[PDB]
């Protein structure tokens, strides 16, 4: 077993655990009984941001983007309810944990794009008819994406929601019509999608793992700019508890 | 004019011919992309000129 | 009229930078 | 365009305890309210009315007529997604 | 414009010392 | 760049040992008494 | 007999430019700090200081001038941790968190250092007396002080002086309403140090240049006088102590040039000292007087001083710097 | 402006029963404060809990009333929450808890009625700067 | 960044002028 003190400055912290390959068995489900996830832990290994097409109107891709705010992305110890709904499907219920984690991705030509990674609120169903969660279980669900600064962030020029000027100081007779957008701030709330796709189960543990991945929108600065597209991959892992 | 009548001999409408041509194959066909039809003291990118290219 | 702003300094340099390498060796002929 | 936290101001907001945005730390200007009935209110928010409050499970008689001696002093709008957020309502930033 | 400016009197300083310690004025007793 | 920590790993040390071995090669001796 | 030719040629005094043992590593260190700080100054991207992933630009290329340029101090995510290159995964990464400023003042507080003992080992192989050094210990000490013993004290590389006109400044308006500088008896003996230090250097250089003895005309410089290595002083020491010794009293004035000469080297130095020293103990926040709220009337009213004044303005700065980096009432780090 | 005996009186209990202090008890009670009260509640505030202060209209409002020297003798005794839900010894500085806070062990019936009164006495002096916070320094 | 459009032939003139007035008193000296 090991301690924070042989773990702490290697980068394991930021680690989801881990199940070996022999971990391909299945958790049974039982409808009169009540379960729970008591750990679900989030790793991402892959940031995509969506390339804001020219003008050519065909599809626009995912490019890859390189992680500059160093290991501090994962998200982990978040709790829900586990319901087994009418038709067998289950459905995870997120309600607390470290759901959350500011991120800051750099593109092609430098551009940086931070971004909220998170999965608040997120509830997510299976197929119905889940007698025993196998490796093939999938999770597909909906979270919220609240913004990146909440109310009270500040910026340079000291303007803010809950706080702050509410103009152009430094522009004591400018037209404020122009920079409407940069004086009045607004809280953004959007949704994400995202998909946990199982490949190993511990039945005798209730532990699960696997990859996911997730389809959310960056920061958009409070309303100054609009925000990218971000696709984000990775691993899981989960323990059921009932 | 040789790619479009191609694809009209394969049997597509005027409209999907033309939209198979490339961007960059139709803003080569464009004066404005000729070297001979500058100025000697107008200086800059070509984009000083008749602006920056957005779309066909 | 909207004429080139970089048209000032061009032009100042032009005459400035000639005409003071023609200066500093009349100068210096001067005096010998 | 539009400040949503000042054009709550405007509301029944700038007027009275908002039982579904205001901060917790609103609670201390009325008797017996914090932090224990304060606690409860925030916990079980949002209401889509006043008298809502009332039906909060758990509450003993005593604290169903305190929360009745201060409905006067409550009120009820729309959540606002700027007042909620970051948990806010525990800890807006303000202290002195 | 305004970077090529400040780099450029930087570059004559540097290139000011360069000659004011190498091909300065000897001092003779 | 474990390659770029190598390279300054011994670019160091070697003017570290530039600096010990010249001022242990007798320092003191050298003045103009 | 080969490792000793280049010991001679290392502290040979014919070279141009004195090389020395301390010049050894002083060389590589101020080239690496110096070319690496050239580079940021000009083309680095925004670094997150406060480390709350509030990128602060300070390159020219991304919309700084002479004034407001600076290479900003490494990220206060990373604090006291050594952060070179091979610790970060992208030099991406590392531009982001501030990378460039550990680097640079590293090298350069390395560099400084061996320039000190530079100074002494020339002076040794002149053969003259070594203290000049000791005299460039206090502008050292001042660095050290900004850049590392802060740092040290307060736990971040972050809260260091940054590299730059305006980032200079916004070290001195943070620092004042944090320890209260200016009420502090050894920044008050730092500014009697330059004070007085522009005093003597002003007034030792009008009465030297006053008694110049006589050796050119109108048509000439004065300096032409004075001939490089001549046997005899250029000035009438005699003549301007009798001036000075009159413009006060005589026994307030210098007969003594080394006596005289000392005390122009004593000031200022000491003086430093005491306003390093100043940067170094507040590190340890032992701060400036406090005499808020000191005068009291009869009834318990506050009676305001200047003190009083001067917090108000502390207060303005504090509650200002750093806008979105606080979390809890109380500023400690 | 002077320490008038108006100013020094401060009121008893909770049904309007006076007392007024005197000087030197109001100079024991600011220094009883600053020795085992200054530390968490410089200027009538409270840097452990800045949602509640040392103000005479906060203190009338909690539960049981505390606007009084009754009040803050079987606070600085037996300290509750702000509606006396719960009992906070165990956290809050007491004679109950003079244990684990020996700062409150020397303290007297007498030491209390001091800090208490000097509790209230300051906001009449102070004005709004008692409890305010450093908007008022 | 949208600075003065003065700012860059003022910034050359102001060194360009005096330097120059420097450089011609130097080389008329030397050949003295
Ligand atoms: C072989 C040389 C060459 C060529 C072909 C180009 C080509 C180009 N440059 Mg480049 N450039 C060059 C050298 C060159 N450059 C050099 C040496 C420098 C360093 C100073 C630059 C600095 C530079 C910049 C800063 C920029 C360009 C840009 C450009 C583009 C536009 C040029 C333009 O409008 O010119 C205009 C040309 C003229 C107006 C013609 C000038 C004719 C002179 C004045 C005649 C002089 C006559 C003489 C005084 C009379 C003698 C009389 C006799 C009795 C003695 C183009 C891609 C531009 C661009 O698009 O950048 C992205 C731009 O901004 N160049
Ligand atoms: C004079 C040479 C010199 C010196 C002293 C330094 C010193 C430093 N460089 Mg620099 N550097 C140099 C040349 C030098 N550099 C050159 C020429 C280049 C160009 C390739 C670089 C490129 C470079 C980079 C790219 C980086 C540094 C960084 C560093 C720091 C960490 C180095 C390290 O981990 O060393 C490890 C060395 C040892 C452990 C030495 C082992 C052997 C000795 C003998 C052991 C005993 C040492 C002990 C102190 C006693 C010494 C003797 C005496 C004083 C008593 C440090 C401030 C890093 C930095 O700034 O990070 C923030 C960084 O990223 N340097
Ligand atoms: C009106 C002029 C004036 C005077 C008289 C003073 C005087 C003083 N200033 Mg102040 N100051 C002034 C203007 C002045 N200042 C202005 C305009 C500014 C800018 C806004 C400042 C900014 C400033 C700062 C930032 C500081 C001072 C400080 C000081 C003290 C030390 C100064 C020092 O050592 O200087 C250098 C000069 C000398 C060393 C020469 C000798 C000076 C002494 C005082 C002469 C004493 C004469 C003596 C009484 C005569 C005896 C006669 C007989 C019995 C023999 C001193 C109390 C410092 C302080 O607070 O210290 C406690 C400090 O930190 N001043
Ligand atoms: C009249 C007002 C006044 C005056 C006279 C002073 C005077 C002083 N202040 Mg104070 N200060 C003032 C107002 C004032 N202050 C106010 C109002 C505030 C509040 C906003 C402050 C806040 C404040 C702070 C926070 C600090 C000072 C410091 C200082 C000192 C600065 C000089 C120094 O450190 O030299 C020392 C010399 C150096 C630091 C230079 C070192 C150079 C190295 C060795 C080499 C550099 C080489 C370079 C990179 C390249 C050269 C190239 C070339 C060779 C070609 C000095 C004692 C500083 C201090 O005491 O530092 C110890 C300090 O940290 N002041
Ligand atoms: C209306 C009426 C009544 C009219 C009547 C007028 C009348 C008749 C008056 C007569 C009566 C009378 C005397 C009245 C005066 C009353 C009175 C007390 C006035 C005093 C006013 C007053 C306080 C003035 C200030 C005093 C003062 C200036 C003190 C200075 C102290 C001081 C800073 C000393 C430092 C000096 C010092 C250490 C110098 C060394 C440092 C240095 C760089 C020296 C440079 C240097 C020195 C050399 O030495 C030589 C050699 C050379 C080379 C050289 O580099
Ligand atoms: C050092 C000497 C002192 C400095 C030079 C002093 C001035 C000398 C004259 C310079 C005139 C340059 C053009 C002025 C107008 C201008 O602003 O240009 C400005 C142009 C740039 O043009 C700018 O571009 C911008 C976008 O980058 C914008 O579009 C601007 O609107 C546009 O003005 O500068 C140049 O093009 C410099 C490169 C010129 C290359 C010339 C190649 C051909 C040379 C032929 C030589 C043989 C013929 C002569 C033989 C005799
Ligand atoms: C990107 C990084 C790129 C880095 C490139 C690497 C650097 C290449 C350097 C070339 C080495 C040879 C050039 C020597 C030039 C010279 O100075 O010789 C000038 C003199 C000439 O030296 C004499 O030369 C004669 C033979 O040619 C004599 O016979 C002797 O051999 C010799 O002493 O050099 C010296 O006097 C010796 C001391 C050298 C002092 C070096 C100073 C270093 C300064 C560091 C701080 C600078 C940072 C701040 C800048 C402001
Ligand atoms: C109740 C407390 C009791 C005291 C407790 C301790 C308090 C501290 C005591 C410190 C005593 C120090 C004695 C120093 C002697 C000395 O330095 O001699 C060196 C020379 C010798 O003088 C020269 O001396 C010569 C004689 S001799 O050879 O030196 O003996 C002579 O020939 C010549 O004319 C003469 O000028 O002294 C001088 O030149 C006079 C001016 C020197 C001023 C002192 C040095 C600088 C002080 C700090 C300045 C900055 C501080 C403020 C910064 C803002
Ligand atoms: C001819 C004087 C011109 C002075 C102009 C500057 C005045 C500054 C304010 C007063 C200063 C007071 C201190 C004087 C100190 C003092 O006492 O001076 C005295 C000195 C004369 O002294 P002596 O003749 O005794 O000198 C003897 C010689 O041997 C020198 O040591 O006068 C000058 O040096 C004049 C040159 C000043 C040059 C200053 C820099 C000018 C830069 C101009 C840049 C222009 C750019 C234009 C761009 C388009
Ligand atoms: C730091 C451990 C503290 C010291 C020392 C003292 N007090 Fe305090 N007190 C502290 C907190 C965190 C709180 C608020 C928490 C809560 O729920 O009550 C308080 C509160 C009070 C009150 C109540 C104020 C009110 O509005 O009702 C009183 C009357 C009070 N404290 C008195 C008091 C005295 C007299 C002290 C010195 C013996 C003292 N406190 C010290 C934290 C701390
Ligand atoms: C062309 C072009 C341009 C630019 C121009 C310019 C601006 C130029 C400049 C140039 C320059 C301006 C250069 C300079 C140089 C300098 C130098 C090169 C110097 C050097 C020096 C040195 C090397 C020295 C060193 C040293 C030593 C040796 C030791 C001791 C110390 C010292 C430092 C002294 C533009 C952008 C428009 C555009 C593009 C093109
Ligand atoms: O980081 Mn830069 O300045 Ca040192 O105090 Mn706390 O932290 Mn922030 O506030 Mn104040
Ligand atoms: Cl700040
Ligand atoms: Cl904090």
């Amino acid at each position: 077993t090991l301690t924070y003190d042989d773990i702490v400055g290697t980068g394991l912290a930021n680690k989801c655990p881990t199940l070996d390959d022999t971990a391909r068995g299945a958790y049974p489900i039982d409808s009169s009984q009540t379960y729970r996830i008591a750990r679900l832990c989030l790793q991402p290994t892959t940031f995509l941001v969506k390339e804001e097409p020219k003008n050519k109107r065909q599809e626009a891709e995912f490019v890859p983007t390189k992680l500059v705010t160093r290991e501090t992305t994962s998200l982990d110890q978040i709790q829900g309810e586990l319901k087994v709904n009418s038709d067998g499907s289950l459905t995870f219920v997120e309600e607390d944990g470290i759901d959350f984690q500011p991120v800051t991705v750099q593109m092609a030509g430098g551009e940086r794009i931070p971004l909220l990674f998170t999965v608040k609120n997120l509830v997510a169903s299976t197929q119905p008819n889940v007698t025993s969660i196998t490796t093939s279980t999938d999770f597909k669900g909906e979270f919220n994406v609240p913004s990146y600064r909440t109310a009270n962030f500040l910026d340079p020029k000291g303007r803010g929601l809950a706080s702050g000027y509410d103009s152009a100081i430094a522009l004591p007779q400018a037209k404020e019509e122009e920079l409407a957008r940069a004086n009045v701030k607004r809280f953004s709330l959007t949704k994400g999608q995202i998909s946990l796709n199982v490949a190993k189960v511990d039945g005798r543990t209730g532990e699960i793992a696997g990859t996911f991945e997730s389809e959310q929108l960056s920061d958009d600065d409070m309303g100054a700019h609009e925000p990218h597209e971000v696709k984000i991959q990775g691993v899981f892992y989960a323990s059921i508890e009932p | 004019n040789r790619r479009v009548q191609a694809s009209l001999a394969s049997g597509a409408t005027l409209e999907e011919a033309w939209s198979a041509i490339p961007e960059k194959l139709a803003f080569y066909d464009y004066i404005g992309n000729n070297p001979a039809k500058g100025g000697l003291f107008r200086t800059g990118p070509m984009n000083k000129g008749d602006g920056i290219a957005q779309a066909w | 009229m909207e004429v080139n702003q970089l048209g000032l300094i061009a032009t100042a340099l032009f005459v400035l930078v000639p005409s003071v390498f023609l200066i500093i060796l009349y100068v210096q002929t001067e005096s010998q | 365009l539009v400040n949503v936290v000042d054009e709550k101001l405007g509301t029944a907001y700038g007027e009275k305890i908002d039982l579904n945005n205001t901060n917790i730390a609103a609670f201390i200007q009325y008797r017996g309210l914090y932090p224990t009935l304060a606690k409860l209110i925030v916990k079980n928010a949002p209401y889509e009315s006043v008298e809502d409050v009332l039906n909060i499970p758990g509450l003993t008689e005593r604290q169903k007529q305190i929360l009745r001696e201060n409905l006067e002093h409550f009120t009820v709008t729309e959540v606002e997604t700027a007042l909620v957020e970051g948990g806010d309502r525990y800890n807006n930033g303000l202290y002195k | 414009m305004e970077t090529i400016t400040y780099v450029f009197i930087f570059a004559c300083i540097i290139a000011l010392f360069f000659f004011a310690i190498f091909f300065r004025e000897p001092p003779r007793i | 760049m474990e390659t770029l920590k190598i390279t300054v790993y011994i670019v160091v040390t070697f003017f570290v040992l530039l600096f010990v071995f010249g001022f242990l090669s007798g320092d003191p001796a050298r003045n103009p008494k | 007999n080969l490792w000793e030719r280049f010991c001679n040629w290392v502290t040979s005094t014919d070279n141009r430019l004195y090389v020395g043992w301390f010049g050894v590593i002083m060389i590589p260190t101020l080239l690496a700090a110096t070319i690496c700080f050239v580079i940021a100054f000009i083309a680095a991207p925004p670094v997150d200081i406060d480390g709350i992933r509030e990128p602060v630009s300070g390159s020219l290329l991304y919309g700084n001038n002479i004034i407001t340029g600076a290479v900003v101090p490494s990220s206060n995510a990373i604090g006291l941790h050594f952060y070179p290159i091979w610790e970060a995964a992208s030099l991406d990464e590392w531009l982001y968190n501030g990378g460039p400023y550990q680097l640079i003042i590293f090298h350069f507080l390395l560099g400084a250092s061996c320039y000190m003992g530079r100074q002494w080992e020339l002076s040794y192989r002149l053969g003259m007396r070594p203290w000049i050094c000791v005299a460039y210990s206090a502008p050292l000490a001042s660095a050290f002080a900004v850049f590392l013993i802060y740092p040290i004290g307060q736990g971040s590389f972050s809260d260091g002086m940054p590299l730059g006109i305006s980032g200079t400044f916004n070290f001195m308006i943070v620092f004042q309403a944090e320890h209260n500088i200016l009420m502090h008896p050894f920044h008050q003996l730092g500014v009697a140090g330059v004070f007085g230090g522009a005093l003597f250097c002003a007034m030792h250089g009008s009465l030297v240049t006053s008694s110049l003895i006589r050796e050119t005309t109108e048509t000439e410089s004065a300096n032409y006088g004075y001939k490089f290595g001549q046997e005899e002083e250029t000035y009438n020491i005699v003549a301007a102590h009798g001036y000075f010794g009159r413009l006060i009293f005589q026994y307030a004035s210098f007969n003594n040039s080394r006596s005289l000469h000392f005390f122009l080297a004593a000031w200022p130095v000491v003086g430093v000292w005491f306003t390093a020293l100043g940067i170094s103990t507040m590190a340890f926040n032992l701060n400036g007087f406090n005499f808020n709220h000191s005068v009291i009337d009869a009834k318990g009213n506050v009676i305001n001083t200047w003190a009083d004044i001067i917090n108000r303005a502390n207060l303005g700065m504090e509650v200002m710097h750093e806008r979105n980096a606080h979390n809890f009432p109380l500023d400690l780090a | 402006a002077e320490l008038t005996p108006e100013v020094l009186t401060v009121p008893l209990n909770s049904e309007g029963k006076t007392i007024t202090l005197t000087e030197k008890q109001y100079l024991e009670g600011k220094r009883l404060f600053q020795y085992a009260c200054a530390s968490c509640h410089v200027g009538g505030i409270t840097k452990t809990n800045p949602s509640l202060d040392l103000r005479t209209e906060t203190l009338a409002l909690a539960t049981p009333p505390r606007d009084n020297i009754e009040g803050l003798v079987d606070y600085m005794k037996n300290p509750t929450t702000y509606d006396g839900e719960q009992e906070i010894a165990e956290v809050h500085p007491s004679l109950r808890s003079a244990d684990i806070f020996p700062k409150m062990r020397n303290l007297t019936e007498k030491d209390l009625v001091a800090i208490a009164g000097h509790i209230l006495v300051e906001p009449k002096i102070l004005g709004d700067k008692w409890g305010g916070g450093k908007v008022y320094y």
